[PDB]
């Protein structure tokens, strides 16, 4: 622990926990959001038979545990689960006790007011943190990219949210969430991999399609016609070594599961690709400002680190509005710790502490006050 | 050592990338001052035009 | 113009600017330490437990 | 892995330094462009003004 | 069929389609204006696998179908769809061939001339009706009142409009549109129960949410106030039962939802309160028929079956203007059905048959002979 | 700042406010009078944040801000409005203190004398101006002309006012306002543009269609046949291109839209057109001089810039007026900075400071001072 009273820094995002100290560069402690539970009861002795299991014990446990989300597209399972990951990523990860440093925590956009109110009450009676903020990350993501105009597209691993902000003014009557996400794009898959042999159910396989996703997946230029020269395809087909040393291999399909998203009647959604999200939430507000809208488009997420997003984007956004002013987008490499950057920027300056929620103006007007205290 | 190596290319991306940047921030203002010039001068060639019917005239 | 320029790009090198900070406060205390395994070679064999 | 993030950054290097210098180039394309539409801009400037005076008389 | 050459009359609002024929005091056929499309493709074979699905159908297939809005303010997607719904309103629905019947039709205020050239042209080609006559729904909700002077605020489901009209006669100087309407009152009320953690994007909880606001809203007396007593409100607090069989319950927000409409800066409206837009409606025209109008607003549209919009109208306009003169609205129970009856008012009277517009001044004059045989 | 203390010149202008020093050809600070405000509440920090926006910053942050007008037709909204403009106009714009150097202003005529007894109270209490002068920007016009014969046409933004001034004198017995002005201009056109398809309410679209106005319209030399031969008119219609960057095509609208001040039916007015108010103008007075009325009109304002006033102004009076003399407008180029020139001209001579309204005189006898110090 740093000798000086600096603030936490939290980026609890919908697929992975972020967390460090204020003034920091990166997070220190960065893990995914699965929770492990023993599959069996106890008999055996010696060793083990602990029942919660986080972070990189579970990813190392991850056969012998049923995995589950405590968060699914921002829904609270059970707050037990996040009390214990807390004390995880305080003390066993983080070295830190909460009672000397106040709490800069980021959730997901447009989450429930229910939500907030149930967590920052079991929080502040659980917990001990002496002061408190909660940010949408949304306007985190912008602070990275530090340009007060543009559309945010947070791609999590539950939701997928276009959020339009002007000179650093938040527009949510033209914000939207859309289902698709990080599952969604492994479910596809598993339907796929199941039609060319291999059908597996269980999280381990999930797992390792979503590695297989980061490695290997293409986001086709053209869609028909690449499966069509990807009929046989002998050099355009890549192959991927799985860890008990198979070689399984896959041609059209690398490009086929990101598609999704953008041609959602694939697995039957009324709503139809990101870029006509996108587009509508431009239209919805004045027309004059739409041009910088989309010449300052930002993406954001771990989905991200994937090739394609940025061609496709573009191609798409030309083909539907004029193609007079150039589209270009912004994304800086590794952007997912950036929302958790943009947490220490909040704490950098020195008007940050005039609006803490310290503890005594919860006691005095329950959870309520931030109702008034954060909007 | 590789590690140390990646980390000083890293601060290689960082610079360059700052260099790229400011070089895009001065290509915005140079692009923007040769849309005002052109317009400019369209403009007052219409008005010249203009002016020299009603000399004319 | 020259104003209006010069006004985008100070506010584009103000947040420029802000970011640098965080930066420039640390750099490489958020990493974790080395503790990689090697040696232990003149350790004994019978263990003082039976786990040997 | 480390191995492979280092040449992974060498095609970095590469790829942006390129896109700077062609920035540069960019940037004196347009510098001698903007040059050339000032004073064309001044040049039509004279001239409305001179026939505006001539309209005048 | 009547035996009789009667006239139909078709009130195509702008949410509701109301047809039927001349002389009778109810539309016999009313449908809602959505369209559903089936969702996916054809394989199945043995029964259905049929394109378009409009009314009741669509109603119950609400599920399998995107539902889509051939109509929205006013704007014109698709005209095949009109073509289509016109079908089946007048061979399935009201078992009427329109070749020896004239038709009087009502559109929506301000629409496009381009559109009613448009839409005018298709239906004589496509169609076989002897005589057309198409006024706005304005005089005929007057008809439907049968008083020549008042302020007719007409709440359709895309777009709503304040016209006024002394002693019969229009006034289109003081004519306003707003886009405030059904569809925002459904948009505002999803992110507040997405506030409330139930987050849908579906027509089908459209539908329900619309069902919602049809029975349990209120219009708040004062608003802060209410929800300040509205707080715990186990009394006041309002709860439905959806058909699945789960209770879903809402306080503040059945009066929050409607209030959108009075107070648009809550999803961020330049334009005022609709009370504002008729009280400038009403200062735009001379001094002293203003009394008048103050005493003769009328309200129409199937919105007004809400409570809350009469008490609310006097006591803002009453604050607006000055209270020497008593303000008092009038409107008569199931008036969504009172434009169709006014149209059949104009078939009542034997002049009508002087301007009906014939297929051979069409023929002559193209189009463009409207803009000289309506106004 | 000129080392002298000449004084400041300074036309309020109804639309635009023109600003600089006396001596100088143009002014220096010239600005529409549009104010612009947050259109919402402050959450964000690290920038911006500020109340009043004028100038070209408003016209940049068009989109963020409710847009209103301190001023409409001569009536007064609110005086802090002023205050700020004027404190942004003399330190931000001219960048001069009004403690060294005397104002003179120019006001719309007819103005209220009570709003001249306010303004000038406000003024001289809240600034430190060493002396005033105020004056109607009819004479001003007069000045630029420099011809103390001719009835003057001063179309501004809220009002155009026809005022006769023979050899250098006043006639306020036939000096008339007419409200219509570039709002209705805009209104009108607004209303033909929905019925064109395209329905727009807010501000940043005002000033489009009044930049549309500025380029491409017309003023008909015959309406009825030119809408006739502009039925189809592929080369008369005429198109604009849209910041956005859609191609927007208007046909007889260009001249369909100015005619409505010479033909105010269109929307409504007792009054005739703006020639009827200049002939009947003309008449009031003695029979004699009316010939050099007719041959010494003049025409002033920003809405001159457009073509065609001066040919229908001449048809139209030689319609009206017998045809013996020959009647002919002057004009010069850019005529709106004309009323600011002719307040350079009144600190040019040295009578002018003879009667400066000084601070004593005010401090002696009140604002009441100027009922005798100006007329
Ligand atoms: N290094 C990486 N490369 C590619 N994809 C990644 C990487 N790290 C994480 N992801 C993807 O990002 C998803 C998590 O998104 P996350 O960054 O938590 O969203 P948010 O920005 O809302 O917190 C995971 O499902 C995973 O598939
Ligand atoms: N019985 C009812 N009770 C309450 N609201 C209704 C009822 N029927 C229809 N509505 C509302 O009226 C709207 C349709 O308005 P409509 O009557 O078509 O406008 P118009 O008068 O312009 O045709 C629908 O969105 C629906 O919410
Ligand atoms: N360059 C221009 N070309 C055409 N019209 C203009 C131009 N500049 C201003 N206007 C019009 O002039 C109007 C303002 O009139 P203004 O000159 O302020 O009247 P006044 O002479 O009473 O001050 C604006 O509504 C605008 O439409
Ligand atoms: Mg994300
Ligand atoms: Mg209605
Ligand atoms: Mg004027």
């Amino acid at each position: 622990d740093e000798d000086e009273t600096t603030a936490l820094v939290c980026d609890n995002g919908s697929g992975l926990v972020k967390a460090g100290f204020a003034g920091d560069d990166a997070p220190r402690a960065v893990f995914p959001s699965i929770v492990g539970r023993p599959r069996h009861q106890g008999v055996m002795v010696g060793m083990g038979q602990k029942d919660s299991y986080v972070g990189d014990e579970a990813q190392s446990k991850r056969g012998i545990l049923t995995l589950k989300y405590p968060i699914e597209h921002g829904i609270i399972t059970n707050w037990d689960d996040m009390e214990k990951i807390w004390h995880h990523t305080f003390y066993n990860e983080l070295r830190v006790a909460p009672e000397e440093h106040p709490t800069l925590l980021t959730e997901a956009p447009l989450n429930p007011k229910a939500n907030r109110e149930k967590m920052t009450q079991i929080m502040f009676e659980t917990f001990n943190v002496p002061a408190m903020y909660v940010a949408i990350q949304a306007v985190l993501s912008l602070y990275a990219s530090g340009r007060t105009t543009g559309i945010v597209l947070d791609s999590g691993d539950g939701v997928t949210h276009n959020v339009p902000i002007y000179e650093g003014y938040a527009l949510p009557h033209a914000i939207m969430r859309l289902d698709l996400a990080g599952r969604d794009l492994t479910d596809y898959l598993m339907k796929i991999l199941t039609e060319r042999g291999y059908s597996f159910v269980t999280t381990a396989e999930r797992e390792i399609v979503r590695d297989i996703k980061e490695k290997l997946c293409y986001v086709a230029l053209d869609f028909e016609n690449e499966m069509a020269t990807a009929a046989s395809s002998s050099s355009l087909e890549k192959s991927y070594e799985l860890p008990d040393g198979q070689v399984i291999t896959i041609g059209n399909e690398r490009f086929r599961c990101p598609e999704t998203l953008f041609q959602p009647s694939f697995i039957g959604m009324e709503s139809a690709g990101i870029h006509e999200t996108t587009y509508n939430s431009i239209m919805k507000c004045d027309i004059d400002i739409r041009k910088d809208l989309y010449a300052n488009n930002v993406m954001s997420g771990g989905t991200t680190m994937y090739p394609g997003i940025a061609d496709r984007m573009q191609k798409e956004i030309t083909a539907l509005a004029p193609s007079t002013m150039k589209i270009k987008i912004i994304a800086p490499p590794e952007r997912k710790y950036s929302v958790w950057i943009g947490g220490s920027i909040l704490a950098s300056l020195s008007t940050f502490q005039q609006m803490w929620i310290t503890k005594q103006e919860y006691d005095e007007a329950g959870p309520s006050i931030v109702h008034r205290k954060c909007f | 050592e590789a590690e140390k190596a990646a980390d000083e290319s890293e601060r290689g991306m960082k610079v360059i990338e700052s260099r790229a940047q400011k070089d895009e921030e001065k290509m915005e203002i140079q692009e923007i001052q040769l849309k005002e010039a052109k317009h400019i001068a369209e403009d007052a060639d219409r008005k010249y035009e203009e002016v020299a019917r009603k000399l004319v005239i | 113009l020259g104003a209006r320029a010069k006004e985008s790009l100070d506010l584009r090198a103000h947040l420029k600017q802000v970011k640098k900070e965080d930066t420039e406060k640390e750099n490489r205390e958020v990493g974790d330490w080395r503790k990689n395994i090697d040696a232990l070679s003149g350790m004994e064999g019978r263990k003082k437990k039976f786990e040997s």
